[PDB]
């Protein structure tokens, strides 16, 4: 049953790509002040779950949902900017830059590991196809 | 692979401590002000095996 | 239903998989949104493995036919 | 148990509290 | 019957190698998932078990009848997973070489038989 | 689904 | 039950 | 066209370049008395919006206007 | 479903059994023709 | 020939990627020419046209004083992306040729 | 429209006068 | 050469454990308290030979993690709740230079062991094609 | 057997 | 005892005393 490794590692690659994309989106908007609806940008993060249907022992990984990060919104005193609060408290995203950079590095490394898994699995499938010949 | 997360926690909390210190320094002229102390607590992760 | 039917079904399945991978690759090269390079590359990998399986089955089948036709009656 | 060995019982959930 | 019995040990060992590699790939995929205990199987005991009693499945979502045991963690982690990457990659490479060894042995036996039959 | 992958073509078409 | 991977679940969380 | 990560990071680079340009133009005109018409120079600001192409999921940064 | 490991192994086993049957029949047919090519 | 029809799409995509790569590098090289407009091609439309070139001006982002509309960041990202897509097209075309080859080898 | 799009028209010349004409 | 795989894996685990200990020590250079209120005492791993059935040569196993016995540093902060009757708060004895050098040496040993394991696996792969 | 590797062992210590 | 050679007897334990006593 080496074919299931294709599904497992492909799901892992897709999930890590989504995680890296979300981390990069958070990082690129660390300095944002406004959203499309006027709301401040809220740092977002993916949720990882075991991609196993009920009764399946072990599977790959899947992104359940994207959730707003739990952290206080960064308050900035700029009661001159057109966007402000009642007391001039501009709300800026709660992005922790070090966390996002480390997340990007971790996602890249896990991605590369899954690529190696896929490569060696394909090599083994070819060798198995050359069983008796 | 998880020492990167220990170091990242250390760096982020160093940033938090620096933020506290900068907030204290910004109020060097505030009348009747009390400086906020800062201390790095160490949290040991429980588990197995070492 | 029959052996020829099973072989035709296997060939159709392999060709359909290869065409699906090729179509997804062309869609990605087109720039259409939603198609990820990961899926393209994995599907091309799977199509290559399936093609190799079909080639091996053909090789053996031909070898067995040659062996049977070599029988002296 | 020796690290890297195999056991039939799962490891307990680990926690790192800040204040006891 | 005789040929099936003679080639059954290596075939079953190779199938168990495939399933163990599927499990190890699942462990590698879930290496960053918080709260995932690494799973692995005892190859020798499960191989003898499959040898004496034929292969069986839980359902058929389907999965083998192998006992998924937990690996002892090396060092603790706050997220709560015990997938230590060094162990995973060492077991992956070892299983890879042992699967290639099984392929080599089975292919050698099958040629060792076509040599006799061919004439 | 809701989130497109990093290696996907610009969602904006 | 999974959870958020990486930075959020590897930083000391609040007590409750 | 661009891969999603490429677009996000390139938009971030362009937005930061625009903000730096606004800051440099303000720093140059710190002592200007008049413009080309007879009105004082007014400090420019750049507003960052999130270019959420999908519904609330992700997106780079765009600049609506100065 | 069935993996390459099982498919290839049974495929080889069938090839081996078919070759064995062909060789045994060839031996039997050769013996019969040698008997019938006799001179009484 | 039927062999051309199978490999027509990837060959045309590869050639279009090379042409757009040349155009982007020309935009990079002429970054300092005053009065130079940054030109580019719409990859998808031209790929339709070849399968079934015209240069489009890039929309300027910042107004320079010398009339140069070439932006470093935008075209650097586009250059890297075009390099990546050229490599991907090479990979896909090589895989198709290698499959057609292992079908024949024997 | 968006900075970095594709159009079939060259951008107008970038003039910056010192005094109002 | 599967025992070589055991050796290399055990050594990778040991060097990773040393690197993790060093990183945790470097994080806690300035830590003043833990959960119970005790000072953070720097950790050190103990390496021991894993040759239980393999005579005197084998892999390396981490026997234990022990608190270093170097005297704790003392800072005079009489207003600190953790200060004793003499007013001295105990701060960890973590040596920064030692921890940095430990991290670097552990990284180099980790890479050397990985290269050894790769070479051994390649040798096994070539052994799999003996006589052919 | 063995002891602490690295900094602690390769540092002069009082005899004991 | 040539360095880099093989000898039956183990190497003596090295010592780095800070004081002669």
């Amino acid at each position: 049953a080496l074919l299931n490794i294709f599904d497992i590692a492909g799901s892992a690659l897709a999930a890590q790509s989504k995680r890296l994309n979300v981390a990069a989106s958070n990082l690129a908007n660390a300095d944002s002040v406004t959203g499309p609806d006027g709301q401040p940008y809220r740092a977002k993060q993916v949720v990882f779950q075991v991609d196993a249907a009920p009764g399946q022992a072990t599977g790959g990984v899947k992104v359940a949902s994207v959730i707003e990060s739990q952290a206080p919104e960064k308050l900035v005193y700029e009661p001159g900017n057109p966007l402000a609060d009642a007391n001039g408290y501009v709300k800026m995203p709660n992005v922790d830059v070090v966390g996002e950079m480390v997340n990007t590095m971790s996602a890249s490394r896990s991605y590369q590991a899954n690529i190696e898994v896929l490569n060696t699995v394909k090599s083994m499938m070819l060798k198995t196809l050359t069983l008796g010949q | 692979d998880h020492a990167i997360y220990t170091a990242m926690g250390a760096a982020s909390q160093t940033l938090n401590q620096q933020a506290v210190t900068a907030s204290n320094l910004a109020n060097a002229s505030t009348p009747g002000f009390r400086a906020q102390l800062n201390a790095l607590r160490a949290v040991p992760v429980d588990g197995l095996s070492l | 239903v029959s052996f020829a039917g099973q072989l035709h079904a296997a060939l159709d399945r392999i060709s359909d998989r290869q065409a699906a991978a090729r179509v997804q690759a062309e869609k990605f090269t087109l720039g259409e949104p939603g198609i990820a390079l990961n899926d393209v590359m994995a599907d091309m990998q799977k199509a290559s493995v399936s093609m190799q399986m079909g080639i091996q089955v053909r090789n053996k089948l031909v070898a067995a036919y040659q062996e049977v036709m070599s029988m002296q009656v | 148990g020796v690290p890297g060995a195999l056991s039939n019982q799962p490891a307990p959930p680990n926690e790192a509290p800040i204040a006891t | 019957d005789r040929l099936d019995a003679a080639l059954r040990f290596q075939q079953e060992a190779l199938n168990l190698r495939a399933q163990r590699q599927e499990i190890l790939a699942a462990n590698i995929a879930n290496a960053d998932t918080p709260g995932y205990q690494a799973r692995d199987i005892d190859f020798a005991s499960e191989l003898k078990k499959v040898m004496v009693r034929g292969r069986e499945e839980t359902g058929g979502v389907s999965s083998p009848a192998v006992d998924l045991l937990y690996r002892v963690p090396d060092q603790p982690s706050l997220d709560g997973n015990t997938v230590d990457m060094d162990r995973e990659r060492t077991q992956f490479a070892d299983n890879s070489l042992k699967y290639q060894m099984g392929l080599t042995v089975l292919g050698s036996q099958l040629k060792g038989m076509m040599n006799v039959l061919q004439g």
